[PDB]
């Protein structure tokens, strides 16, 4: 044929069958054993979550949001994702108790439901209803974008003090029980509104510390609605939103590390 | 620990690399060691 | 066009003088008018030889920058631009990733260039050289009278002078001769000086004594000749066309590496739109289906291996550079090892190119002494009184000299002012007796007569050194027979006796075997004169005899010839050994060229030609059959009437060959003629004749010392210390090369796999890029690139010299088994841990394997941060791009790991480590060096920048352990079966 005769051409399939079955049987082994040293509860590293993740509903283009008021199918894209979210914070989803429980009105401390163990059932989770989310089809005009704060299993977002100065200098500071997310653009051309639990532009601690798909399933991470009903039309304008805390961080590089891009544009 | 459990999200890259760093230089040095035995 | 080089000249030395000049225009006394000369130089043309048109070096640069892999990389540092612009119009990419991995690629390309240039050079002067033996004027007689002109202005027709010390600034047809002799070197090889006349002697122009030819040299006294050619026409004129004219032609090395590149770039092409067609069915933007492509490109070109190559090489030149032999062409370096035949030039290259005393008879008894350089034989007779006679004739009967200044330099090495033959018996002496010049002082000489052309003797009268006589010794010395017709008496043992029939048979028969070996025989006698009859005032004539010159004593014989040199003989039975054929071609005459043939073993001992066997059953050659007859002796002169088909046939039937009293054309043909059987040649050679056979051979080797810078140009490898058997290391050398460059070839090829494969599997599976395109170059250009080349520094694993010269059109540096091993079997050993690392990194972080699947569409989407893992958390952008980073850095460094395995493996295509042992500590620098470059890219700060390579943890390093292992044994393993049954199931499937 092109190489050798069919005696040789079977031989050398009977080889390399037998040769390849053997290192995908290896492979495989290799995966098991790796698999063996691993928990089902909690991954083996964690240090690449570390700083949380601050990420929105309004699905960005590049970190930018712009439309027209006076057009309809101008926004209708963004509010399938606004939708695609909310959509999960249903009532109807969260009902009896199981495995949902109902938790303070107020923002409130931590809550310990034992270890990330199996010696229990499905660890119940805090209900939160998205009517909460006061004001937010969305905002037509003047957007309502939603915050969120990137899930970790066993982390406990700690608030800072009011031991020093701070941005919003101790305005409604919860200290003991919320995480704070301010956001900001000079060039102060807005109108900031926040919307959350309790009706504090935080994070309830009672959410805390998340167990993890496999022992929280169904589980539901609180909300921050924010809407800028600024005055300004047919600008972008660069708006930050920043979260602070004792375990929040930013860097350079991740610009989600714990806060928003969001590029809005009302030209209408 | 409990809610002070900031050790779980935390690793020492620095030690890591300096740690790396001179194993890097160790194993360069006993190489030319090596190699020098007659140029 | 060269054709009509390879062809024997024609002449007209059969002319008369007057003739002569009729079809010149010339003056055999005034010679030409000053105006009828410059009318014929702008008819003919300058007397000047014009160097044939070379290549620039500008095309011979850009020339390789288009060869298989170039070409590949260049369609992928364009398909980088091509990425690059539609990106910088579409979305603002404020990136670097294309443009810079584009303008990485085209820098590999011209790099690579570099080393495929300095490996591919020619350095060829060879006209250069013939130029520089016309000389700056000549002697013209015009209008009656002498003068010095340019030798460019010489013409055809002008009558020419010369004398001893000048070059022939023409060739020349010779009307005026006084005791003129030449050196005709250049057309033959041998030095000794040529008689020139007026006179035709021969039919055969090369051989005639009125001819004399451009590039040889006047060693004595004086001529007048007209000039038949100029410039590009005359016989060596010619030769210098021919030579500096000939196609170089590809190396056996070069045609292998273009062989593998074809067979590799063919997979790249394969894989490369049979992947990019794969993509677009699945739906892949062409946006993203190019820079599959580019990644394709990358993973399929061995980047560094040309390179490594050129660099194999190199490092193996410098070794035989410390052992005297220069090598001008890089790949000339693996030619010798490819060699089949060797056509070698005789006198300076065989021999030592002096005349030495090989034998002396004496006492009824034949001695031999020792012709080597260094003197690496032993005595023959010291005690008998004989001797002593006839050294003492040798020394005394004898007008040669040592140049001044040379007893730093050893005997047989100093020059000598005298002929050959008298410098020869000088040398002897000086050896084995202490200072001639001693005994040319103790014994004073009164009266000679120099050798004579009628007396054919030459004889000396000398004051005996003994005290107690004091009185005057006659020797003399010539023609053996002449010698005998003169001597009455025989010193036997000491004490005369008289010349009785029975020793004068038994002188010829001693005559007959000395003679019969190839050696010129002269003949020694004295005779001490009566005392009563000669005073110590006693005047002899010189001119007419004044003394007795019969009835004389004979002492003995010597005999003499150009030697081979010490090492010849073992270098040539060697060679043979190797099995490769030995062919002798030479402008010497048959008899002296037969007889250093069977003194260095070209012929063997018993095998006969066809006139051998002739003789001996005294019987008509024609009555011979030629089969009979393993070996042959072709003169020149018959060569010139047989066609190449029976030249073809000649070099078919017989194995040990001597082609004798070529012309350097004859050379060139006989090399073609070796070729055309499929062979690789080799020449070997010394002097301007053999230029064109040194060019046309796939490798000319030159000697150093005795070598003329002609075929010192025309060489691709020079002798320095003219140590024949370098030949025999090199052709050692050279097979070593050839083996450890497909060691490797493998081991840099074994790596494409598991930088092949991960690009794949990101298409089939939609799982997160295992490796980077940037990652890949880290490897092929950095981490392998000392490993490889230590490869080179690999002992045999078996005597190579005891194998055939391998057959360059069936054993092939890169074959269907290498690829099976590299890319079949090791290299998919190391794409699976190079995956299982990615898998742990992944598994590690909370990205279990069974969900990574079809991931890849929201893991790239820049703008969600937020993908969730198995274990339901959330990552931003950045975040898990550290991680994928961080797979592509302990891929990268999986694939180091598991080619320290395949460093040891590819150390051996037979042997095992355990019998090869690790003493190439070369090979052992590369895993160190390799290993702290790897450490030193993954944890430096700044690289996670400028290559992507994130710090390891220690952990990390391991995950590729047990695959590196499974190499080592299962390659272990597989020679052993190898070994266990050289049959050929393992062996001629995988057997490199
Ligand atoms: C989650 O809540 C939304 C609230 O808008 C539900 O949307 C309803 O969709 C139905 C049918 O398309 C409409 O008739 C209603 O007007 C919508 N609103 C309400 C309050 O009922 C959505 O169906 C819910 N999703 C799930 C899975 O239950
Ligand atoms: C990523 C995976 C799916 C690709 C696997 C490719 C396999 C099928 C390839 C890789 C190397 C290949 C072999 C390389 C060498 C030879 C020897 C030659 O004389 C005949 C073909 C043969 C035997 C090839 C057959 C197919 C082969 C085994
Ligand atoms: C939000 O909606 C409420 C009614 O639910 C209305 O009273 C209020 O004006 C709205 N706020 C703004 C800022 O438009
Ligand atoms: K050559
Ligand atoms: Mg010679
Ligand atoms: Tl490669
Ligand atoms: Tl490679």
């Amino acid at each position: 044929f092109l190489g050798r005769t069919g005696s040789s051409w079977f031989k050398i399939f009977l080889f390399y069958l037998i040769f390849y079955g053997c290192l995908a049987g290896i492979f495989i082994g290799t995966i098991q054993v790796l698999l063996l040293t691993l928990s089902d509860f909690e991954p083996k590293y964690q240090d690449r979550v570390a700083p949380p993740g601050l990420s929105h509903a309004p699905y960005a283009i590049k970190t930018e949001i712009s439309f027209s008021i006076s057009n309809p199918k101008s926004y209708e894209s963004f509010v399938k994702s606004m939708h695609k979210l909310m959509d999960l914070y249903n009532e109807s989803s969260q009902a009896g108790n199981s495995p949902f429980e109902d938790c303070s009105d107020t923002p409130a401390d931590y809550i310990k439901r034992g270890d990330l163990d199996d010696s229990q059932g499905q660890k119940k989770a805090c209900r939160f209803s998205r009517m909460w989310l006061k004001n937010c089809g969305y905002a037509e005009g003047k957007p309502c974008v939603v915050a969120k704060l990137n899930r970790i299993i066993g982390f406990y977002p700690k608030p800072l003090k009011n031991t020093t100065d701070l941005p919003e200098e101790l305005q409604a500071n919860y200290n003991q029980y919320v995480l704070p997310l301010r956001c900001a653009a000079r060039e102060k051309i807005g109108s900031i509104e926040y919307f959350g639990l309790g009706g504090y532009a935080g994070f309830p601690l009672q959410y805390y510390p998340y167990y993890g798909k496999r022992l929280q399933k169904k589980y539901l991470q609180p909300l921050l609605a924010i809407q800028f009903t600024n005055l300004t039309q047919n600008m972008e304008l660069r708006i930050e939103c920043k979260v602070y805390g004792e375990n929040i961080d930013y860097s350079e590089k991740d610009r989600f590390r714990g806060r928003f891009e969001v590029k809005i544009e009302v030209k209408s | 620990e409990g809610p002070d459990n900031d050790e779980r999200f935390t690793y020492d890259y620095y030690r890591l690399r300096v740690v790396g760093l001179i194993v890097a230089a160790v194993l360069c040095v006993i190489g030319i060691i090596i190699l020098l035995a007659g140029k | 066009l060269d054709e009509l080089k390879k062809e024997v000249s024609m002449d007209d030395h059969k002319l008369s003088l007057d003739e002569l000049h009729n079809k010149y225009g010339t003056d055999l006394t005034r010679g030409l008018t000053n105006a009828r000369a410059k009318e014929i130089l702008a008819r003919d043309g300058p007397n000047s030889l014009t160097p044939p048109p070379t290549t620039p070096e500008w095309i011979k640069f850009c020339r390789q920058l288009f060869g298989g892999f170039s070409i590949l990389l260049w369609i992928g540092a364009i398909l980088c631009f091509l990425a690059y612009g539609i990106q910088a119009a579409t979305e603002d990419e404020p990136a670097n990733d294309n443009l810079y991995l584009g303008v990485v690629l085209s820098t590999v390309v011209i790099v690579t260039g570099c080393f495929s240039y300095y490996q591919e050079a020619k350095s060829s002067r060879i006209m250069d050289s013939f130029k520089n033996m016309v000389p700056q004027q000549a002697l013209v007689i015009r209008d009656g009278e002498k003068s010095t002109i340019n030798a460019e202005f010489v013409v055809a027709g002008d009558l020419v002078e010369v004398k001893g010390g000048d070059r022939i600034p023409a060739d020349l047809r010779i009307i005026s001769a006084h005791g003129c002799k030449v050196d005709n070197s250049s057309l033959t090889g041998e030095s000794e000086p040529q008689t020139r006349s007026p006179e035709f002697s021969s039919e055969n122009p090369l051989e005639t004594r009125n001819i004399a030819f451009f590039s040889t040299n006047c060693v004595e006294g004086t001529a007048r000749g007209v000039v038949v050619y100029t410039g590009d026409r005359t016989v060596m004129g010619r030769i210098a066309t021919l030579a500096s004219g000939l196609e170089v032609g590809r190396t056996p090395i070069a045609i292998e590496i273009e062989h593998f590149i074809h067979i590799i770039t063919g997979v790249a092409v394969f894989l490369g739109v049979s992947f990019f067609i794969l993509s677009l069915i699945l739906g892949y933007s062409w946006l993203e289906a190019v820079i599959f492509l580019i990644g394709i490109i990358v993973a399929n070109v061995p980047e560094g291996l040309l390179a490594t190559v050129t660099v194999c090489l190199t490092l193996t030149a410098k070794r035989m550079a410390r052992k005297n032999c220069l090598v001008k062409n890089l790949e000339a370096v693996e030619t010798l090892g490819s060699t089949s035949t060797i056509c070698s030039d005789k006198t300076g290259t065989l021999t030592q190119n002096r005349m030495t005393v090989a034998h002396m008879w004496f006492d009824n008894q034949i001695h031999e002494a020792d012709t080597t350089e260094n003197q690496s034989g032993a005595a023959f007779d010291k005690t008998s009184a004989t001797w002593s006679a006839l050294s003492r004739i040798a020394a005394l009967c004898n007008r040669a000299v040592f140049q001044a200044g040379q007893d730093n330099v050893p005997i047989l090495k100093r020059s000598v002012a005298g002929d050959a033959s008298e410098s020869a018996l000088l040398k002897c002496i000086e050896l084995c007796c202490g200072s001639v010049q001693g005994m040319r002082d103790r014994n004073p000489k009164i009266v000679e007569i120099p050798f004579n052309s009628t007396n054919k003797y030459q004889l000396s009268i000398h004051e005996n050194e003994k005290s107690s006589e004091s009185r005057y010794l006659l020797v003399m010395k010539g023609a053996p027979e002449r010698i005998l017709d003169r001597c009455s008496t025989i010193l036997l043992n000491g004490a005369e006796e008289p010349l009785k029939e029975d020793m004068k048979e038994a002188f010829q028969n001693a005559y007959l075997e000395l003679g019969g070996l190839g050696e010129r025989v002269l003949g020694f006698c004295h005779f001490a004169l009566p005392e009563d009859k000669y005073n110590e005032g006693y005047p002899f004539d010189a001119d007419e005899p004044n003394f007795p010159t019969t009835d004389l004593c004979f002492v003995g014989l010597m005999a003499m010839i150009d030697p081979p040199r010490a090492a010849v003989p073992d270098a040539v039975g060697k060679c043979r050994s190797a099995g490769i054929k030995v062919i002798m071609v030479t402008g010497d005459h048959p008899i002296t060229a037969k007889a250093i043939a069977k003194g260095v073993g070209i012929i063997s001992e018993g095998n006969e030609t066809i006139e051998d066997i002739a003789a001996r059953l005294n019987i008509p050659i024609g009555q011979v059959n030629p089969r009979d007859a393993k070996a042959c002796v072709v003169h020149g002169s018959d060569l010139k009437d047989l066609s190449t088909e029976v030249l073809d046939d000649i070099l078919h039937y017989h194995t040990e060959i001597v082609f004798a009293r070529t012309s350097p054309q004859q050379k060139l043909i006989i090399v073609e003629g070796c070729q055309r059987q499929g062979a690789i040649v080799a020449v070997t050679g010394d002097g301007v004749n053999d230029s064109p056979a040194l060019k046309k051979a796939d490798i000319g080797v030159a000697m150093g010392i005795s070598g003329s810078d002609v075929s010192k140009q025309a060489a691709d490898m020079i002798l320095l210390d003219d140590n024949f058997a370098s030949i025999v290391t090199g052709v050692e050398e050279g097979r070593l090369i050839f083996d450890n460059l497909k060691k490797s070839i493998a081991y840099t090829l074994t790596s494409n796999i598991p930088e092949i494969t991960p690009f794949l599997v990101f298409i089939i599976g939609n799982v997160p890029l295992p490796l980077g395109t940037v990652t890949i170059l880290c490897i092929d250009l950095g981490t392998d690139m000392v490993p490889a080349i230590s490869l080179a520094y690999e002992q045999a694993e078996s005597d190579i010299m005891k194998r055939q010269p391998r057959n360059p059109k069936t054993d092939k540096l890169v074959n269907e088994r290498l690829i099976s091993m590299a890319y079949g079997q090791i290299g998919m050993i190391q794409a699976l841990g190079g995956f299982f690392s990615y898998f742990v990194i992944l598994a590690e972080n909370g990205f279990l394997p069974m969900d990574l699947i079809g991931k890849r569409v929201r893991w790239d989407d820049r703008w969600i941060s937020d993908v969730e893992d198995s274990f339901g958390q959330q990552w931003t952008y950045e975040q898990r791009k550290i991680v994928e980073f961080t797979c592509h850095t302990s891929f990268f460094i999986s694939i180091v790991v598991v080619q320290w395995a395949d460093l040891i493996i590819c150390k051996t295509r037979r042997n095992s480590i355990f019998q090869q042992g690790m003493k190439n500590k070369i090979l052992i620098f590369g895993l160190f060096e390799e290993t702290a470059l790897a450490a030193f890219l993954s944890y430096c700060p700044g690289t996670d920048v400028a290559l992507r390579m994130y710090p390891l943890k220690p952990s990390w390093w391991f995950c590729a352990f047990p695959y590196s292992l499974i190499i080592f044994l299962y390659d272990e393993m597989r020679r052993f079966i190898i070994r266990r049954s050289p049959g050929g199931w393992v062996e001629q499937e995988t057997y490199y």
